[PDB]
């Protein structure tokens, strides 16, 4: 399970 | 598990969150449900075209941590990607939530 990245702030 | 928690869809694994949204979900529809490799956490699950994106939120300490953002509550969490992307390509397609999945 691998999580994507979210936007960077 | 929250009662009284309408942005709370359910404990459903990953791999049943993706059948939903395939089965019933539009671009931008999302989910949130508890995380399965950190169970005190939580995981949104969004439609996107070509393979689905899961997010990590960890609640600590009541605060709702997404990314290096900070939320008092999930609804905020929600309403705050609604308007700003919650993912960006390096090649510039953006992603928001929508609506939950009902």
């Amino acid at each position: 399970h691998i999580y994507d990245e979210v936007a960077a702030d | 598990g929250p009662l009284g928690s309408p942005w709370y869809y359910g404990k459903v694994t990953r791999h049943q969150a993706e059948m939903a949204l395939n089965e019933r979900g539009h671009e931008g529809d999302f989910l949130i449900r508890d995380s399965e490799s950190s169970p005190n956490d939580f995981s949104v699950s969004l439609k996107a075209q070509g393979k689905n994106k899961h997010f990590k939120v960890q609640l600590k300490e009541t605060v709702y941590c997404i990314g290096q953002r900070k939320f008092s509550t999930m609804e905020e969490l929600v309403e705050h990607y609604k308007k700003a992307p919650i993912f960006t390509s390096e090649q510039g397609e953006k992603l928001y939530l929508v609506k939950h999945l009902s």
